[PDB]
């Protein structure tokens, strides 16, 4: 019971080049492919669940996660450096904002409250960074949709569309064709899947890969009734079947 | 002078000396039948031969013994050439000697060549040595023809290197051999009890009973271990309780330096 | 780089790939399945000397009247995980008024392993685990852990140095009857399938003492003793 | 590399890398007339799909008399503003007057060497531009660096060839050089130093200060895309 | 090579060799055993003399932790004594609780994780000791040994020091001869045999013996060292087994 | 050895094959031309007919291709080492050749030398790691500036050269040991204009030709690219069986440079703005 | 001149491969002979147009992929000189063996007017620029620069323009490749070739044999990881089975296992062990 590693684990280069994050962003690429696109009607994300054995479930693993009733997120790279991060954000949306202004926050203010710990993983002592760069979706009645990519250094890009991982640049070479402005959502799944078909060698079934979306108000989820005022959970995930119903429909 | 390598061939010796895991023993022989005795078949199909092969088995399992037997089957010159043995601080001395190796080799075919411990094969020094690994692999099937001269790499560290194994069309028959069961352990005593006296009974039941992890070398050393102090009995046969007085400690040195053995 | 939990030059963690291999010190294999309304778990029990009290030897623990777990690793490293389990059940129900599930409690101890990879005062643990329980909301289930945090369920699984010898042997089975878990009710009459499969696939024959057993009965977990096993072994009288 | 200690001959191992590292970063300039202020920055990237429209990155504000610019990490600077913002309004609940700058920086950057001085922690990969006004010293302009030493100026650059770019202001700047007579120097100061002479309104970011409102009020005016897009034509690019 | 320099640095083999060096430190120490009799346990130890100037019978190496326990060790004299001073208060903070004596599984469950804690960190020394303990609870008899990697298993007998190879095979030669049950008094004879039988690795030097047992029968399952003719009865006997 | 020596077989180049380069000849000929053209003129003052000079600049230039033509229109000799051939896998071979080198030019005052590369004789440091090459840089510089070099500097000017500048020994340069240096930069656009006029002299009473319409577009560094695009432009005409050629067939040849002008992929790392 | 470090290769001792042993690859095989085979003959046209003959190439792409297969069918159809070399002989144990020989190398070519050469691989030689850290490496870069001046330093036209084979083409020490030093650079891809996989998968089947009880061009339909050097390696293994059982020509059930008999090792904890 004694702490003596309180130095920084971080190191300057001669020419900037902070070392042990620049090595980190290999594993983010070594990890799986995953993406995210918006449109005025709604927003989408997706990944590919690489079930190792023929034994493991995919129900137990959340390669997609809920943040609030109006947000989702997704990663590539490492998992255990993702699972922890959710709860340390969920506990923050309340313990700084949500129990203090009532309403849940807009999307970016949350993002100020994940980089503000991701940063502390580096400039502090006795620690490493999370080998993860993840993605957020946006909604609010005062600023609208958005995506926001983050990264272990502490930055956060905004976007209109992007993707990451072992097939990233090819997608970024692709989607700059597919994207445009005149966009609903029901179209966006074709391109999103059609993208994510080319960058795979294994099976391509609905019970293999999970994704989720940003729909509109869905009070059936809300559980209770009577108040016409409330805005239900815009966030939502899909099932096994509804994936395949798209796939047959190609 | 590499006679020191290539001079262990002339005396004909049986391929029968090892039972092992026969299906693998069926593999390398049948696939190397072809150039010698029935080369008609490659012609009737018109398909290239196996451009050399390798294997894997963990240490001390007759691997070199296995190789050293095959050359006497047909009349090659079985060489002996440790990987680490050809290791010099001089840069070109690495890549120069290998070229002279194939040189004398192709100077004498139909013959045979062998390697074992090649598993060793951005920094400053390392940027030159990969070229050696990049050279020789080229010298397999880069530009030249190879008539009747082949090679095996037979290591004990099967995490050797991705690229030599990354494209297994260069090499093929990337085989494995694991360690015995009773299935294997039992019959191995038959050759090792060949030229020695013994009582006569189904004494080897202890063999399947214990020895679950030994290899062939030590059980052979266990045989002679029993015979040493079996002369205090001095009898004109030998008893299986005899060996039992030393099977323990041989495992206690087999205990010493526990090392793992994965196959790949 | 090769002594601590920083990110590698390329970006793996050399101090962690070791730890998986720190398990395999024992030459031991264990197994996990799902019953119909029950479960099963087993492992070798080696005893290479004469003087022990195998009353004492064990890897299979008891955490509630509900659940259990197993280990294939150094037991000293295990016990620190073993103790921290009993704690982290209590503090759950004391705060909420009901027993500790598995899916959660792995999701705790999987969170825990991460902050042994994210700091450097700590030695990680060279073990892995296979928790077992019934669930009044989820049914028979298990969950596995690595020392990093990768935890996932398994319809049935096993572990040890010799996963390849059997893990293929099981996948061949479900491609012969094709359901998740077995179509047999009593736990007593399905453990036979386990021990039928070990020795046959690639395993070696066993005796009375050679094995140990756990069962997550409905509202009950508990081990088994000698004749309780010998009887269940003599099911082979018919097959 | 043991941030505390010095060289064998009176220098430091790290920090000379830092203000040399930041040279890799973008550009941020800042000038002053006797009439008004201009600022500019070229975003490190100007690809097309992403939200360069509302991308408020290089230029933040602190209160209703001040604006800055940024150069360095996205994050290690992103915290100082949340810090220093508080030290502004926490000046006010004591005193209720507006804040001057000459207290701020002198009472801010001393945090910097506080991490050079001890803890073994790295310094901050950041430098700033400053801008604002008090009623006692008129218009103002300041800068900083990871050391802490701050310098008043009339016009400054940072980043890529700032030493080169600072020349470009040397001959052309005028004492009474008005705003609309000085604004064009900025993007012209950037119209040369650019890597991509192919220039886009998207790629940069902009800000202003004036005293536009009568009764001596001011304006923390910040400029949107299509405005500066049309301003760009005024000097006659296309 | 380069990984064998400090605590908590695993190997490619999957180990920390440093504690495996500790095993050779405890290898450099005195002989010591303790036997699971039919109703309790026994303790006996080697205690070598350098000069006559060392007094006999004022320098015990057994330690007591509480009434119903005896514990010994071998190797590092101080370090094996520290955790006793941890032991002597722990169970005292357990009889504090439900007002009953402490079990033996309670002991190792409250020790065998302790020394582990001195192998997690890069700031401490693994307890280079092997250690024994025993005694009685409501349940009956018990016995255990420790090794510096935290491990421990319930034995019928144990041994340490450089009295390993003699006793281990000897107890293999004992147990089959007498598995039916060995009462307390009788093992006090047969134990002290072994130490006279095991000094032959170090018969350059001399010593004198020290014994303790505890019986549910005799001493109400309390701990009680030997001091009397009963000891002298055994040394008169144990010479014959080596005679 | 005289293989290194100058040639009765001079190359056939010229310093009017060399468009865009207009000023440098005036800035560097005179040290090589004038006071050796007129030592009595220089000796009217006689300040110091300096030692050699140096030229730095990237590839893409033809610093070589400049140095091929200067050996025409000389009045002097122009020897060549075939750079770095002087060294061998021994020690004693170094200094003797350098001893042989100077004397080979002492006998010819109106005569000079050529290096191309001094990247291999640069930045000597030694603590056990180094090499004999460092031994030879001294003695040449020693016999450059010593009791026996100024008599060469009475007889001689010389030149060195490379493509990477600041990666060598500053202890080499006593300015005066090298009295002048110069940049051979990449060209201007309009400097590029007269280039393609040189090499594409193959049009066949054609028309609609706008030679200015290519350095219209370029942002490169080399002038040789004017040839690399030109030389493969005719390849199109060469394959399609029509000897003739035009602008557009000549223009998409930059598509080969569509790689070069765009091969430099870019990182997305917004660690710092 | 003897210069016994490389002899005239292919006077009578040569390999025997053909152009047509390849499948497609005409997306690159066209241009190369558009600057190799013709300058043997139509040199007058290059005098009619083109101030110099476009020549000098850097062939690249991932290795074990198709590069060296093409290098030498041309060797079968030169009617001129040709030389091989191990592409790291220049790393001699002592110094100077290269600079003494490389100057004698092109000495072989200039006498052997005209000719061509090639190289195995230069991955060890690609080195843009270092600070001088030790002579242990600086004997590399000095060879590289000397190679360059030996290529177009002074001798201009009578020489032969040459190749550059590799295993990567981004580490290449620049200032080597130039519009004048090379004037050409080519490669070929690895991604799926529906146009080329559809024919190369059985271009060798003409060289091979088959008695179709069914259709065997269906593994081509199964596009996951279309490669370039495996796709003949498989039947280089699959054919060893009918013979293994005395079967005279294979069947289509014999090879589908032979496809997967090359196990693709998609499951390997060596991938699972590192990040997580
Ligand atoms: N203005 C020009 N006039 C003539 N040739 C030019 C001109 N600009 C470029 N070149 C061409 O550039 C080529 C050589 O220039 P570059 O600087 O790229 O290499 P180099 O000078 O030969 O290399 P090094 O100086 O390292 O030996 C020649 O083929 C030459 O034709
Ligand atoms: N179209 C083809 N025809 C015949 N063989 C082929 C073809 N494509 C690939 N191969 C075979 O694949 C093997 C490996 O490919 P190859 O050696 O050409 O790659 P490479 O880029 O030349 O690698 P290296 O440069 O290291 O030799 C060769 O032996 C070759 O026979
Ligand atoms: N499969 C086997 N059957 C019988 N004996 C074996 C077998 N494998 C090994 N041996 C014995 O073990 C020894 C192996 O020695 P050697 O071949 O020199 O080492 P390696 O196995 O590493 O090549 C031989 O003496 C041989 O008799």
């Amino acid at each position: 019971m004694t702490d003596r590693y309180s130095f920084s684990l971080t190191t300057f280069s001669p020419s900037g080049k902070l070392g042990q994050i620049d090595y980190a962003l290999t594993a983010v690429k070594q990890g799986v492919t995953s993406l995210g696109i918006k449109a005025t009607n709604g927003v989408v994300i997706a990944t590919e669940k690489k079930s190792s054995s023929p034994l493991a479930m995919s129900e137990t693993l959340s390669k997609v996660s809920l943040l609030t009733p109006d947000i989702g997120a997704v990663y590539s790279g490492m998992g255990p450096d993702y699972r922890v991060l959710v709860d340390k954000s969920r506990k923050v949306a309340h313990t700084s904002y949500k129990r203090i202004y009532g309403e849940y926050p807009p999307t970016k203010l949350l993002v100020s409250e994940v980089a503000k710990i991701m940063q502390e993983a580096t400039q502090s002592g006795g620690v490493r960074p999370f080998g993860v760069s993840l993605l957020i979706a946006g909604h609010d009645e005062f600023n609208g949709f958005s995506l926001y990519q983050v990264d272990p250094s502490g930055s956060y890009f905004p976007w209109k569309a992007t993707a990451i991982g072992k097939g990233s640049v090819a997608a970024k070479t692709f989607l700059e064709k597919r994207w445009n402005d005149e966009l609903e959502l029901e179209d966006a799944i074709h391109i999103a899947l059609l993208t994510l078909k080319e960058s795979v060698e294994g099976e391509f079934n609905g019970d293999t890969i999970e994704l989720a979306i940003i729909g509109d108000e869905n009070p059936d989820l809300l559980g209770y009734t009577g108040i016409p005022t409330d805005k239900g959970p815009r966030f939502r995930k899909l099932t096994s079947q509804e994936i395949n119903d798209r796939l047959e429909a190609l | 002078l590499v006679y020191n390598m290539t001079s262990f061939e002339q005396g004909e010796i049986t391929f029968d000396g090892i039972g092992g895991l026969t299906e693998q023993i069926r593999e390398l022989r049948e696939v190397i039948e072809l150039p010698l005795k029935n080369p008609e078949i490659f012609q009737r199909v018109g398909i290239k031969p196996p451009k050399g092969v390798l294997l894997y088995g963990p240490p001390g399992t007759g691997k070199t013994l296995l190789a050293k037997a095959v050359a006497a089957t047909i009349g090659a010159n079985f060489i002996f050439s440790p990987a680490s043995g050809i290791v010099d601080k001089y840069i070109g001395e690495s890549a120069r000697i290998i070229r002279e190796m194939f040189a004398y080799a192709k100077e004498h075919e139909p013959c045979i060549i062998f390697m074992d411990e090649v598993d060793a094969i951005g920094t400053s020094a390392d940027r030159e040595i990969q070229r050696t690994l990049m050279e020789l692999l080229t010298q397999m099937d880069g530009f030249d023809n190879l008539g009747q001269t082949k090679i095996i790499m037979a290591t004990n560290r099967p995490d050797t290197l991705d690229p030599a194994l990354l494209r297994p069309g260069r090499l093929d028959r990337k085989v494995e051999i694991p360690l015995p069961n009773e299935a294997g352990r039992l019959e191995i005593f038959k050759i090792h009890t060949a030229k020695v006296k013994k009582t006569g009974e189904f004494d080897f039941e202890a063999a399947v009973k214990m020895s679950d992890g030994f290899n062939g070398a030590d059980i052979r050393n266990c045989a002679t271990e029993a015979g040493f102090f079996a002369i205090r009995d001095d009898r004109d046969h030998i008893n299986p309780d005899d060996l039992m007085k030393a099977v323990r400690k041989v495992a206690e040195v087999k205990k010493l330096e526990g090392t793992i053995e994965y196959q790949k | 780089d090769r002594h601590i939990t920083i990110f590698s030059p390329e970006g793996r963690l050399y101090q962690v790939e070791y730890a998986f291999k720190a398990t395999n010190q024992t030459n031991i294999n264990s197994l996990a399945v799902r019953g119909k309304d029950c479960t099963v778990v087993i492992s070798q029990k080696k005893v290479p000397d004469k003087l022990l009290d195998p009353t004492t030897v064990s890897y299979i623990f008891c955490i509630s009247r509900t659940i259990g777990m197993v280990v294939n690793g150094p037991i000293p490293d295990a016990r620190n995980a073993a103790l921290r389990a009993k704690a982290e059940a209590a503090e759950f129900r004391y705060k909420y008024g009901y027993d500790m599930p598995c899916d959660v409690l792995a999701k705790r101890m999987a969170n825990l392993s991460q902050i042994y990879t994210q700091r450097a005062y700590m030695r990680p643990l060279g073990v892995i685990l296979t928790f077992v329980s019934v669930d009044e909301e989820l049914g028979p289930s298990i969950y596995k852990t690595d020392p990093a945090g990768y935890y996932v369920g398994y319809k049935a699984t096993a572990t040890g140095p010799k996963q390849q010898e059997i893990t293929t042997n099981l996948e061949n089975h479900f491609k012969k009857s094709k359901i998740d878990h077995i179509n047999e009710e009593s736990w007593e009459k399905v453990v036979e399938f386990a021990i039928t499969h070990m020795i046959d696939a690639l395993g070696t024959e066993f005796s009375k003492n050679d094995l140990e057993v756990g069962v997550a009965t409905k509202d009950k977990f508990f081990t088994l003793s000698a004749e309780n096993i010998e009887e269940r072994l003599v099911a082979i009288a018919e097959q | 590399s043991r941030t505390t200690i010095f060289s064998p001959e009176g220098r430091l191992y790290q920090v000379e890398y830092a203000l040399e590292s930041i040279s890799h970063a973008g550009t941020a300039i800042g000038i002053m007339a006797s009439d008004g202020i201009v600022l500019a920055a070229e975003r490190k990237v100007t690809s097309t799909l992403l939200e360069q429209d509302t991308s408020t990155e290089k230029l933040y504000k602190l209160n209703d008399k001040i604006a800055v610019a940024v150069a360095g990490l996205t994050a290690d600077a992103e915290i100082l503003i949340n810090t220093a913002r508080i030290h502004a309004q926490n000046y006010l609940k004591t005193y209720n007057e507006d804040i001057p700058v000459e207290i701020l920086v002198r009472r801010l950057s001393d945090i910097k060497q506080g991490y050079t001085q001890h803890g073994g922690l790295r310094p901050f990969g950041v430098s700033f531009i400053y801008a604002g006004y008090d009623d006692r010293y008129g218009y103002q302009l300041y800068t900083s660096n990871p050391s802490g030493n701050y310098t008043g100026w009339k016009a400054i650059s940072v980043g890529a060839n700032t030493s080169a770019a600072q020349t470009l202001l040397q001959m052309d700047y005028k004492d009474d050089m008005k705003v609309d007579d000085a604004i064009e120097l900025a993007l012209k100061t950037l119209s040369k130093t650019t890597d991509s002479s192919a220039l886009t309104y998207d790629r940069l970011e902009f800000a202003t200060i004036r005293k536009g409102a009568n009764d001596g009020e001011v304006y923390q005016k910040i400029f949107k895309p299509q405005e500066i897009k049309d301003i760009l034509v005024k000097t006659g690019i296309t | 090579t380069g990984y064998d320099l400090s605590n908590s640095v695993f190997s490619p083999d999957g180990r920390n060799f440093q504690v495996e060096y500790a095993v050779k430190a405890v290898e450099n120490g005195t002989t010591s055993i303790g036997i699971k009799c039919n109703d309790g346990v026994v303790f006996a130890v080697e205690k070598l003399i350098t000069s006559k100037l060392l007094v006999p019978q004022k320098n015990v190496k057994i330690q007591v932790v509480d009434r119903h326990i005896g514990c010994v060790y071998s190797g590092l004299i101080p370090d094996g004594r520290h955790l006793v001073n941890r032991g002597r208060e722990e169970a005292a903070s357990f009889k504090k609780l439900y007002k009953t004596p402490i079990p033996i599984p309670a002991f190792a469950d409250r020790l065998g994780q302790y020394v582990q804690a001195h192998t997690l960190y890069n700031s401490v020394r693994p307890f280079g000791v092997s250690t024994i303990f025993g005694g009685v609870d409501k349940n009956g008899a018990h016995l255990y040994m420790l090794e510096p990697s935290g491990s421990y298993w319930g034995y019928k007998g144990a041994a340490t020091g450089k009295g390993r190879q003699s006793a281990k095979a000897e107890l293999e030669k004992l147990v089959d001869h007498h598995p039916e049950g060995l009462s307390a008094r009788e093992a006090v004879k047969q134990a002290a045999k072994i130490i006279y039988l095991a000094h032959e690795d170090n018969k350059e030097k001399d010593f004198e013996l020290e014994i303790s047992w505890c019986s549910l029968s005799e001493t109400n399952g309390l701990h009680k060292f030997v001091k009397g003719d009963l000891l002298q009865e055994a040394i008169d006997f144990a010479q014959k087994e080596i005679n | 050895l005289v293989s290194l020596m100058m040639v009765e077989k001079v190359p056939d180049s010229t310093y009017d094959m060399v468009g865009g380069l207009t000023k440098q000849i005036k800035e560097i000929k005179e040290v090589i031309e004038l006071p050796v053209k007129h030592p009595e003129l220089f000796e009217s003052l006689g300040i110091a007919q300096p030692k050699g000079v140096i030229l730095y600049g990237p590839p893409g230039t033809g610093k070589t291709l400049l140095a091929r033509a200067v050996a025409h229109h000389t009045d002097c000799k122009f020897i060549r080492v075939s750079g770095a051939e002087l060294v061998q896998k021994y020690i004693g071979e170094g200094s003797r050749m350098v001893r042989e080198l100077f004397v080979m030019a002492r006998e010819h005052a109106p005569s000079i030398i050529f290096m191309d590369e001094i990247d291999s004789i640069g930045s000597t440091r030694v603590e056990g790691s180094g090499g004999g090459d460092s031994e030879v840089q001294r003695t040449m510089l020693e016999l450059l500036n010593q009791l026996d070099g100024f008599e060469t500097s009475k007889n001689i000017k010389i030149i060195m050269a490379t493509n990477r500048l600041d990666i060598l020994d500053p202890a080499l340069l006593r300015p005066g040991r090298i009295d002048r240096k110069i940049e051979f930069p990449p060209p201007s656009v309009a400097a590029r204009a007269e280039i393609l006029r040189i090499h594409s002299r193959k049009m066949n009473l054609t028309r609609g030709i706008n030679l200015r319409k290519v350095a219209e577009k370029m942002n490169g560094c080399s002038g040789a690219d004017v040839k690399g695009v030109c030389t493969e432009a005719g390849m199109y005409a060469l394959r399609e069986r029509r000897i003739h050629v035009t602008q557009e067939d000549f223009e998409l040849a930059v598509g080969k440079v569509m790689n070069k002008n765009q091969e430099t992929a870019i990182s997305v790392a917004k660690l710092f703005k | 001149d003897s210069d016994s470090s490389i002899s005239v290769m292919g006077e009578n001792e040569k390999p025997d491969v053909t152009y047509a042993d390849v499948g497609g690859l005409d997306m690159q095989k066209q241009e190369i002979r558009e600057a190799v085979e013709l300058p043997l003959v139509q040199a007058d046209l290059y005098e009619q147009i083109g101030i110099d003959p476009p020549r000098g190439v850097l062939l690249y792409g991932p290795p074990g992929t198709g590069k060296t297969m093409l290098v030498k069918a041309v060797a079968n159809s030169t009617k001129a000189a040709f030389i091989r070399v191990n592409g790291s002989e220049f790393v001699h144990k002592y110094l100077g063996e290269g600079p003494r020989m490389v100057r004698d190398v092109f000495r072989l070519a200039r006498e052997n007017a005209p000719s061509i050469i090639f190289i195995d691989e230069v991955d060890s030689i690609a080195t843009k620029r270092f600070d001088a850290q030790t002579g242990s490496d600086r004997e590399v870069q000095r060879i590289l620069i000397e190679l360059l001046t030996q290529m177009d330093g002074f001798d201009q036209s009578t020489n032969v323009k040459v190749i550059m084979a590799t295993n990567r083409a981004d580490t290449l020490d620049p200032a080597l490749l130039r519009p004048g030093r090379l004037d050409r650079k080519i490669e070929f891809p690895s991604l799926r070739d529906r146009r080329e996989r559809r024919l190369i998968f059985g271009t060798i089947a003409s060289k091979m044999s088959l008695a179709p009880e069914a259709d065997l061009d269906s593994l081509i339909i199964r596009n996951d990881s279309l490669s370039g050097a495996v796709i003949a390696a498989i039947m280089q293994e699959a054919g060893l089975r009918a013979v293994r059982k005395n079967r005279y020509v294979i069947l289509q059930s014999d090879l589908e296992e032979a496809y997967a008999t090359q196990v693709k090792t998609d499951n390997t904890v060596d991938k699972f062990d590192f990040y997580k």
